[PDB]
């Protein structure tokens, strides 16, 4: 059921930030906004996606 | 086609340090680069550096090359003017289409 | 490997000049070419065309429709066909090879000549 | 952190207590502070998809996305990768809208889906067959995005 | 109607206004007529989508023209405009995206390119091997989506003549050392290379390539259209024989040409039996066209065979077909057309090619080596195994009649006990089998380089 669903995604995401936290911590806040003038993209390390 | 401009011409005392730079107008000097020729009055050109990195045996070392890849100005050291040096400089390229030639520039000393 | 240029000083106007050009010390089958770098007196200078040592040509595409270059490996030479010769080729004419490895690079040059109409 | 769900309305709708789902822990652990920003979407449309996505991107700062909708359209996905690649924020669907794998997604987009591959369900039907003993077959395929992908 | 399009610059959108006001001037609609929306690059992604739902579905159009400005990204307009244009399903037109990636018509659901992708020009690549007498490749490839496209085409196009390719090597992208891998194509038998990368790969395998004497006489190249633009044009070696495209960056044409196909389809598609009304709005209705799948159909299916750029007529997955390649060659740092490409065939022109190397002949693409490593095993009765003392040599026997032995220096292993690695000492091997080899070998003038194996078994 989608009741499970939502609670093993947010499983995962907690999961994955605690993991990345314990080894070192260096959480990147937000991404400003979607809209504005000009912000060159470079994020400093693979964040998650590894 | 393009052209490379040498205004008219560069002096200076004996023992300073002033050279000529070649400008670029279409494009820019990272693909193809630049050639410096030495052309004694009275005799035809000889070459005084290629690539700007790598030069003719038996020449001295007074000569430098170099690419400033920022508003396509091709750069060259003489430091240590004096006397025998004197002669025309020439500055020479090429693309895809053809192979052109510099204005022209004399140095007094 | 030097280069020596023949025609002394036929200056005709409204006709066909054809300056030849020799090589000693040097045999024409190798892996270069060879250009006639035009020198205007008091000005700059102008590429004209090269020829390849065995087939093919490469003019310049202002004027590329009067200018013909040929070798001929038997008498070791190579010479032009310039026709409608106009009053701004007051110009004296050079006769340089090149190196084709990966730039192209003019190896010691010609004496010249004195051809001005 | 800080992690966002979204809903699409359908037949679960609940409220804010009842969707959070979230209480001392959730299964052995995990004591790093998190909270739930509970969302809901009427229609599904380009525009309003893009606002409300990058308007509460600028509002709690959030680190994530659940997104799962109730429509039936390729597009829904194909929106919420192109929205992950130029926001840098982790988004995972979980039923209906954003659950239909697609191809290859772009070298830099993280959006991971919940469904399965067209490999994983070729496999499965060529266990079945050899579970079943039916050693001979002959497949037919109309015309199709992708067909080149299973016949190979 | 009330098609729109989307235009890198004024001057083109005036020049879009003047084509739409011909081609109304040469057919005139009944009531309907025919309208003209534009505008412009605003590059902010997420603002681009936003902007263009906006301004063309507020205005209920009917197809989307959208073209590649000059910044070098490759990607641009197309990827957030197709998404929103897909949303609804009404059909786009590309002009000057070449890239292979949309020609997966699974992820983008509606889109139409006037250009061929870059994979299709391998095609070409089969018939420059058609008539030169060339059947042996090493062709190189990227990692990245459109060298396995390309190489997977090839492979599927080469199964009609039965033959197969040698290697397949590939490199991962915006590396630094590539060494290792013209190393292993280095000591191969085949001299055809069909590189295939991006332009700083490109630079990088050149210069990678250029240390190795790989550029020497009889190494014939072949090099697709991005491999020879702005920077990989200077490192390049002499000889490679580049393809390139004749309507490249030329948008009036390109314009011209979807115009009078846009303008047919839609005179075509008035007359049927239902149709319906584009959708009102950047927000609100959420409904697909019950009528997009018939208009795309339709205009896939348009031999609209009479324009200013040649025949134009596409094909099943929604690309142009029939391309006029022009072959060009490199001569001394000055590329010359030397053939053509018209269709399923090639016409050499009046030029001679200048191979690389500078010899003016057909180089083969094929050597014999004879080198002939060769593997064998200590059986018993066949290939007897001796060790060997520190003289360079086995030992010195004879025979009944005094004839002595033949043998040969062995490299095997000496790791017969489990978990000890290999000593790899030169151990000698001499017996039958390597009897009737020394005799094979004198009768057909070649040479030997016996090794053993490793894990010992028959295999």
């Amino acid at each position: 059921s989608l009741e499970a669903r939502v609670r093993d995604g947010i499983g995962i995401l907690t999961t994955a930030a605690s993991s990345m936290l314990e080894k070192f911590s260096y959480i990147p806040e937000a991404k400003a906004s979607c809209y504005g003038q000009m912000e060159r993209p470079e994020v400093p390390m693979h964040t998650l996606h590894p | 086609n393009f052209m490379l401009t040498q205004p008219h011409s560069v002096s200076e005392s004996p023992g300073k340090t002033v050279t000529i730079s070649c400008t670029r107008s279409s494009g820019s000097i990272a693909s193809n680069y630049v050639q410096w020729y030495q052309q004694r009055p009275g005799s035809a050109p000889t070459t005084v550096i290629y690539e700007d990195n790598q030069r003719p045996s038996g020449v001295p070392d007074r000569f430098s090359g170099s690419i400033d890849s920022s508003s396509n100005s091709a750069s060259l050291t003489i430091s240590g003017l004096k006397t025998e040096d004197e002669a025309d400089y020439y500055c020479q390229s090429y693309d895809s289409s053809t192979v052109v030639f510099g204005g022209g520039t004399k140095l007094t000393v | 490997l030097q280069l020596q240029e023949s025609g002394p000083g036929l200056v005709k106007p409204s006709q066909t000049l054809s300056l030849t050009c020799t090589v000693s010390g040097g045999s024409i089958s190798s892996s270069n070419w060879w250009s006639w770098v035009r020198q205007p007196p008091g000005k700059g200078l102008e590429w004209i065309g090269e020829i390849y040592h065995s087939g093919n040509t490469n003019y310049n595409p202002s004027l590329k429709s009067r200018v013909t270059v040929s070798v001929d490996k038997s008498k070791n030479q190579f010479s032009l066909k310039l026709t409608s010769v106009t009053a701004a080729d007051t110009a004296v004419y050079y006769c340089a090879r090149d190196v084709s490895g990966g730039v192209n690079w003019f190896d010691p040059w010609g004496q010249g000549t004195l051809v001005t109409v | 952190l800080n992690i966002a769900v979204m809903l699409g309305h359908s037949h679960d709708v609940t409220e804010r207590e009842l969707r959070t789902l979230w209480g001392p822990e959730q299964a052995a652990g995990l004591p790093l502070d998190v909270n739930v920003v509970a969302l809901l979407m009427n229609r599904t449309d380009p525009k309003s998809l893009i606002t409300h996505v990058c308007d509460l991107m600028s509002g709690a700062r959030i680190h994530g996305l659940v997104f799962g909708d109730d429509t039936d359209q390729e597009a829904v996905a194909q929106m919420l990768d192109f929205i992950s690649s130029h926001t840098f924020v982790p988004i995972l669907g979980i039923h209906g809208g954003a659950s239909m794998i697609m191809a290859d997604k772009d070298p830099t987009s993280t959006f991971f889906q919940f469904g399965a591959s067209i490999q994983q369900q070729a496999t499965v039907m060529l266990k079945i067959m050899q579970d079943y003993d039916w050693h001979v077959f002959s497949l037919v395929t109309t015309i199709f995005p992708g067909y080149r992908e299973f016949i190979s | 109607v009330n098609i729109g399009a989307v235009l890198s610059t004024r001057k083109h959108e005036q020049m879009f206004r003047e084509a739409v006001n011909q081609a109304n001037k040469r057919h005139g609609s009944w009531k309907i007529q025919l309208n003209a929306t534009s505008v412009t690059h605003k590059p902010n992604a997420i603002q681009m989508a936003l902007s263009v739902c906006e301004d063309l579905i507020s205005s209920q159009v009917y197809a989307i023209l959208v073209s590649h400005p000059p910044t070098p990204n490759d990607h641009f307009t197309p990827t957030p405009v197709s998404y929103t244009a897909g949303f609804y399903r009404i059909p786009v037109l590309g002009l000057t995206t070449r890239m292979s990636i949309y020609s997966d018509k699974s992820i983008h659901l509606s889109f139409l390119r006037t250009v061929p992708p870059y994979s299709h020009q391998s095609s070409v690549w089969f018939e420059m091997m058609r008539v030169y007498s060339w059947n042996h490749i090493i062709l190189l490839v990227s990692d990245d989506h459109e060298g396995r496209a390309a190489q997977k085409r090839l492979e599927t196009l080469l199964e009609e003549r039965e033959s197969k390719a040698e290697k397949v090597l590939q490199f991962d992208p915006g590396t630094k050392n590539v060494t290792a891998l013209l190393m292993e194509a280095k000591e191969l038998e085949a001299r055809v290379i069909i590189l295939s990368a991006s332009e700083d790969d490109a630079a990088t395998v050149y210069r990678a390539a250029a240390m190795l004497n790989m550029t020497g006489s009889g190494y014939v190249w072949l090099v697709g259209e991005r491999e020879i633009s702005g920077n990989a044009l200077r490192y390049a070696p002499d000889g490679i024989l580049g393809l390139q495209l004749i309507n490249g960056k030329n948008e009036s044409a390109h314009i011209s040409d979807a115009v009078g196909v846009v303008a047919q389809a839609v005179h075509e598609l008035l007359e049927k039996e239902n149709i319906t009304d584009p959708p009102r709005g950047c927000v609100g209705n959420t409904n697909i066209w019950k009528t997009g799948p018939l208009f795309k159909r339709v205009l896939m299916s348009s031999k609209y065979a009479d324009g200013v750029t040649g025949r134009v007529e596409f094909n099943e997955d929604g690309d142009r077909k029939f391309a006029n390649y022009s072959i060009m060659n490199l001569q001394n740092r000055k590329l010359v057309q030397v053939g053509i490409y018209n269709g399923t065939h090639v016409i050499p022109n009046d030029r001679k090619i200048i191979w690389p190397g500078g010899e003016t002949e057909k180089p083969r693409g094929y050597q014999m080596s004879t080198r002939l490593k060769i593997v064998t095993i200590h059986q018993e009765p066949f290939v007897y195994v001796k060790p060997t003392l520190s003289d360079g040599t086995c030992k010195e026997e004879f025979t009944v009649n005094g004839d002595p032995v033949k043998k040969v220096i062995c490299t095997g292993p000496n790791d017969t006990s489990p978990g000890s690695p290999r000593h790899t000492v030169p151990q000698c091997c001499y017996g039958f089998c390597i009897d009737l080899l020394i005799k094979l070998a004198r009768t057909m003038n070649f040479t030997y380089e016996v090794h053993l194996v490793a894990d010992g078994k028959f295999g």
